[PDB]
């Protein structure tokens, strides 16, 4: 099926310069428009531009020409967003996007499918990878046959951290909350998953914590 | 620019409600609109197409109607997993343009949190800190206090809470509280308690350990 995955997100500083990339699975790219959308926190969608299977027509929103470029590698089915001098006002989320249901001698589409998006922080601070600690099931942390356990991901700079249990492979009673600025100006954040308390002894749960722009990969066994 | 207005901006209702939005265009787009969905931490996804299409793997409860300026959203039964920001988008003309969003959130029972407490891992304190942490899981409303006592006394010291979104399956919050301390203030103290109210609760619950055991 349609995967869209994009890359390239972190830390600029103002004035500063970056590039996004978006690989592809599962379709004929070069048959297609490709499309970037992005998101301020908190904010409402904001179209950017697109880019037509040959690169002859490229369309951008007039507020933001200045500021990004589009281009494509259709050898390697691959959608690039150049961004230029960028301001505070241009941290945001920036999804990769399929174009489709394409209008008859008119040009309307809707974007089928969208990628899991890259966060750009604009900011003069520095990168800083975390520390994960696991939050250990216990007694303390047990209601009936119900257990808590979690982790700690604590200390890094920018956002995000995303965080899956067992490779993806668990999913029901996870909460992964939303990151909190600490008074370092590092974030911290905790994710937790509830769990049958009979399978502790017998279950292997670990998180995996992924901190793209510092390129931090961490697998923490949380053990009662 | 075609400015696109939704109508609500936000709005609650209950699982099994009907569910309108409205979206308005500054001039007409004929039937070049689009909806999308946007589930809390998640990317948006296609839901309909030209008005009133359905998107493969939308559920048959979506619905959208209208033509000009005038275009509607419906969802003829709210389930939980409809928590969500829903955008309408004109693919008439050059720049393509969303509206501002509607927040759909979910009014449910009461539901008293499930209380868990995590003393500092080994690991962190060999790295010469302690941070305790508070779990206030599948809560409803989202109002609740977690106050931490240390040796029965009330600590006013470096806490601090998170709050999770909607969940998509039961419509409750969840919260951690998270109490930081030097390796040496850790150890200077031996009962910590998070002492939690909430509107679920008769009497404010307290959950605690002994440092060591």
């Amino acid at each position: 099926e349609v995967q869209l995955v994009e890359s390239g997100g972190g830390l600029v500083q103002p004035g500063g310069s970056l590039r996004l990339s978006c690989a592809t699975s599962g379709f004929d790219f070069s048959r297609y428009w490709m499309s970037w959308v992005r998101q301020a926190p908190g904010k409402g969608l904001v179209w950017i531009g697109e880019v037509n299977p040959d690169s002859t027509s490229i369309n951008y929103t007039p507020s933001l020409k200045d500021q990004f470029t589009i281009s494509r590698d259709n050898a390697k089915n691959t959608l690039y967003l150049q961004m230029n001098s960028l301001r505070a006002e241009d941290t945001a989320v920036y999804y990769c996007t399929r174009p489709n249901y394409y209008g008859s001698r008119y040009h309307y589409y809707a974007m089928d499918y969208w990628g899991q998006g890259t966060l750009v922080t604009v900011s003069s601070a520095s990168t800083k990878g975390p520390s994960v600690f696991p939050l250990a099931p216990s007694s303390k942390s047990t209601s009936g046959g119900t257990a808590a356990l979690g982790c700690l991901v604590k200390d890094y700079f920018p956002e995000p951290v995303t965080v899956s249990w067992n490779s993806g492979a668990l999913t029901s009673g996870v909460h992964t909350f939303p990151a909190v600025l600490q008074s370092s100006g590092l974030y911290s954040l905790s994710s937790v998953v509830t769990v049958p308390s009979s399978s502790l002894g017998t279950q292997t749960y670990i998180c995996n914590v992924n901190h793209k722009p510092s390129n931090t990969k961490v697998d923490k066994r949380v053990e009662p | 620019d075609i400015q696109m207005t939704q109508s609500p901006s936000s709005l609650s209702a209950s699982v099994g409600d009907r569910v309108t939005i409205t979206c308005r265009a500054s001039q007409d787009i004929n039937n070049y609109l689009n909806w999308y969905q946007q589930k809390p931490g998640k990317a948006p996804k296609l839901l309909i197409y030209y008005t009133s299409r359905l998107h493969s793997g939308v559920p048959s409860r979506f619905s959208g109607s209208g033509s000009g300026t005038d275009f509607t959203f419906t969802i003829s039964s709210l389930q939980p997993e409809d928590i969500a920001t829903y955008y309408c988008q004109q693919g008439s003309t050059l720049p393509f343009t969303f509206g501002q969003g509607t927040k759909l959130e979910i009014k449910r029972t009461v539901a008293a949190p499930s209380v868990f407490i995590f003393p500092p891992s080994d690991e962190q304190l060999k790295s010469g800190t302690a941070s305790v942490v508070c779990l206030l899981n599948n809560f409803y409303p989202r109002e609740a206090k977690v106050q931490w006592k240390v040796d029965n006394a009330l600590q006013s010291g470096n806490s601090q809470e998170s709050v999770t979104e909607q969940d998509s399956k039961d419509s409750t919050y969840s919260l951690s509280s998270t109490l930081t301390l030097s390796k040496a203030d850790y150890e200077k103290h031996k009962v910590y308690a998070c002492e939690v109210t909430h509107q679920g609760l008769s009497s404010p619950v307290t959950k605690s350990f002994n440092r060591g055991e």
